[PDB]
RNA sequence: UCCCCCGUGCCCAUAGCGGCGUGGAACCACCCGUUCCCAUUCCGAACACGGAAGUGAAACGCGCCAGCGCCGAUGGUACUGGGCGGGCGACCGCCUGGGAGAGUAGGUCGGUGCGGGGG
RNA sequence: AGAGCGCAAGGGUAGAAGGGGGCCUGACUGCGAGGCCUGCAAGCCGAGCAGGGGCGAAAGCCGGGCCUAGUGAACCGGUGGU
RNA sequence: CGCGGGGUGGAGCAGCCUGGUAGCUCGUCGGGCUCAUAACCCGAAGGUCGUCGGUUCAAAUCCGGCCCCCGCAACCA
């Protein structure tokens, strides 16, 4: 990444703009909680899924951290926190889309993503595709 | 550019616009706030010979006459994006002479 | 460097500010004392 | 750390309202620029403070390009 | 003042500039 | 003093060829030469004032006008330079001493350069005027070899109602530049 | 009363980028010249002066087209004065009043004052 | 307008506050309607008036730098005048 | 981890404050003395200035962040 140090804590409202639809791929992993999702947390999920089907097709990671999360060093009230310890989090609120598969079959990606859930803190579900875009 | 004339916009009332053509001299009394001519002394479009600096002059004296008659006197010039030198000089210069 | 001006056959001074090793030695601007009106102001 | 800093308010903003009252010479708006121009019966100073000439009611006239402009129509 | 290039070839041409005697070579008539 | 051979040449020659080659409908269209330009870029006369009134004066003479001066604005920090101080010489002409100039140009500079070739056809902007360079400035008639201090470059432009090259080519042609082809 | 122009103010892009076409007797610009007023750190390019020819190309004025810029409802949401309920918490839902942004249909190569020249 | 506006950042700005040349010293004295801010003290803006003076043909602008930081009550004492 | 100091040719130090322009010593290289070597004499080569971003016309030099070295401090319970 790249901007500067420390970022506000902020609440997580409304489950609005964290929420989208299947943008890319076949299927798709859609949160139903809020909350902050670490750097590890994706990596977990993201290897995980490559490594069930060796040689798999494409994974689409919609999602992205950069708020520094921030922490102390088991002491006092100096200062803002030294943060960072566990990286940076992403804002991700129910509806949202993390992951999405593609170029792959159907109990592959089922799977695949069913096991993503468990890295994954939040409650998720899995959705196919339909149609639903934006035409005519 | 038109720095002058906004400048004059804000002063007060009874602009001259004082547009010139390259041997037509045009001059207009507008009062700003409502829009609206009052001594409008053409040149070469009115009846003036041909002679761009004297005909100035004359069409100078032209407002001069057509103003003093409405009650105003206001000098509230405009030099309209020209240098005050030549043509546009014999404009306010017999318009102030009397 | 702090300046102050005086005036010309004459008792009066005046708040000023000139330049150390910057272009400025003199200081030859008018001024207006309290006595008549207008007159050259010296350094000094 | 290194931070704790900060000048005291400098309280800017709209001061006087369309459809108000004012005397000779009331600062109708202070502000940091350019936010709002003079107009009619209305001076600025340094600090570019907006300020009435005359005495009547405040009046805004925003106008796109040029800009939003305050001025106090007169009346007695 | 008409500069006449008097250049050593056969050519000698009135342009304008600096001295008419303008003592050249090789210009354009060779 | 509007009288010449360049002159002559544009109106009772190239004038009406230009209605042949392409066909005009008005006489405000056919491309119309109208402004030469030169220039000098001369970082080396920073550190002496006393070089630089010698090419201005120089070129006085060439371009039988009067010269002038531009300095830099940015900061060349890599060749001693900064913002508002040194130099760099230009001087434009046009109407008669234009014409003059231009005589000299292809009738005794060009011809007297270092193993002249001609002018490069590429060096239009695309659009419908041209820029040359040129090293030895001495290669002008009234220069004297036994007084130029230094072989100071310099490189020059002309301006013409022309868009598009092709009719810049065509008209420079016939205006007597001979295009290294 | 009505139409085309010159000036000049109002609405502040639905009035602009652009591609094409039109206009010259009249208005306007360009164009001729540099003696005089005046001027370009160099140039009559512009600023200035005395004015015939030519043009309407440049620029400007008037029309046409929606490729870009621009304006953009309707319906439904998001959010929220006020009232109320559910969870352990992160939070979620209902009554009343209010209600965008985005996107979609769509709309635009401008309207309008006063003074003046010509029919 | 994404530059510039001496120096931080912001609001502002080419319909100048930005770059250049000419003349020149309002980086005046004596005042100050009416205000913003405000516990106090302090800070900040300012039309208009008089004397007198600069630039401009003039309408007019000038009571220091586009602006908001560049500062210190009182006491005690220094120097020049009244 | 709190306070201060410093990373510069192969080794050890200067240059930083007050910005342009890398200095000394030993070592290495070529040459000469000597039967030979060392010493000694002559000439020469070698630095991304820890690392990233920034300030300026321009950064070893000024400012800010990270890694490593050194010195101090860590008390009352
Ligand atoms: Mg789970
Ligand atoms: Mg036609
Ligand atoms: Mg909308
Ligand atoms: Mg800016
Ligand atoms: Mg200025
Ligand atoms: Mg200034
Ligand atoms: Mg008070
Ligand atoms: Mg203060
Ligand atoms: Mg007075
Ligand atoms: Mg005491
Ligand atoms: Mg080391
Ligand atoms: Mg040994
Ligand atoms: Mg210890």
């Amino acid at each position: 990444r790249m901007k500067y140090r420390k970022q506000q804590r902020g609440r997580l409202k409304g489950a609005t703009k964290g929420g989208d639809y299947v943008a890319f791929g076949d299927f798709g992993l859609v949160a139903l909680e809020p909350a902050w999702i670490t750097a590890q947390q994706i990596e977990a999920a993201r290897v995980a899924m490559v490594r069930h089907f060796r040689r798999g097709g494409k994974i689409f990671i919609r999602i992205f951290p950069d708020k520094p999360y921030t922490k102390k060093p088991l002491e006092v009230r100096m200062g803002k926190g030294k943060g960072n310890v566990e990286g940076y989090v992403a804002v991700v609120k129910p509806g949202r889309v993390m992951f999405e598969v593609a170029g792959v079959t159907e109990e592959q990606a089922m799977e695949a993503l069913r096991i993503a859930g468990h890295k994954l803190p939040i409650k998720t579900k899995i959705v196919r595709r339909d149609a639903y875009d934006e035409a005519q | 550019k038109f720095r002058v004339r906004n400048r004059i916009k804000r002063t007060g009332r009874l602009r001259l616009s004082v547009f010139r053509s390259l041997k037509h001299i045009y001059a207009q009394i507008i009062d700003d706030e409502k829009g609206v001519t009052l001594v409008s002394a053409s040149s070469l479009a009115l009846k003036l010979k041909g002679n761009k600096t004297e005909v100035a002059r004359q069409v100078g004296r032209a407002l001069a006459e057509k103003a003093l008659a409405l009650g105003i006197k206001q000098v509230a010039f405009d030099r309209g994006p020209y240098k005050y030198h030549g043509r546009v000089k014999a404009l306010a210069e017999g318009a102030r002479e009397g | 460097l702090l300046l102050e001006c005086t005036e010309c056959k004459r008792r009066n001074y005046a708040t000023e500010k000139n330049k150390r090793n910057t272009p400025n030695k003199l200081e030859l601007r008018k001024y207006c004392p309290w006595c008549r009106k207008h007159t050259v102001h010296r350094e000094v | 750390t290194k931070n704790g800093r900060d000048s005291q308010a400098k309280r800017l903003g709209v001061k006087r309202y369309e459809g108000q009252v004012v005397r000779a010479g009331n600062i109708l708006v202070r502000q940091r620029g350019t936010r709002f121009k003079p107009g009619k019966n209305v001076g600025m100073g340094r600090d570019f403070t907006l300020f009435a000439l005359v005495d009547g009611v405040v009046e805004f006239q925003d106008r796109g390009r040029l800009g939003r402009y305050v001025h106090v129509r007169p009346l007695a | 003042v008409p500069a006449r290039i008097i250049c050593g070839c056969g050519n000698v041409i009135e342009t304008y500039s600096t001295k008419p005697e303008i003592y050249v070579e090789v210009c354009s008539k060779c | 003093p509007l009288d010449l051979a360049l002159k002559r040449k544009y109106y009772e020659e190239v004038r009406p060829e230009l209605i042949r080659r392409f066909g005009y409908q008005n006489v405000w269209e056919v491309p119309r030469l109208e402004k030469v330009v030169i220039n000098q870029g001369l970082g080396e006369a920073k550190e002496d004032a006393r070089i630089l009134e010698k090419a201005a004066q120089e070129l006085a003479l060439i371009t039988g006008q009067k010269p002038a001066v531009t300095r830099a604005k940015k900061s060349i920090s890599n060749f001693k330079l900064r913002k508002g101080m040194p130099i760099g010489l230009r001087v434009t002409l046009r109407r008669d001493r234009m014409w003059i100039f231009l005589e000299k140009l292809l009738n005794v500079a060009l011809p007297r350069i270092r193993d002249f070739r001609g002018l490069n056809p590429n060096s239009f902007d695309g659009r419908g005027n041209y820029n040359l360079g040129l090293r030895e400035q001495l290669i002008f008639p009234e220069i004297t070899y036994d007084m130029v201090d230094a072989l100071r470059g310099m490189d020059i432009a002309v301006v013409t109602t022309a868009e598009t090259d092709e009719e810049a080519r065509a008209l420079l042609e016939l205006l007597g530049f001979p295009f290294r082809k």
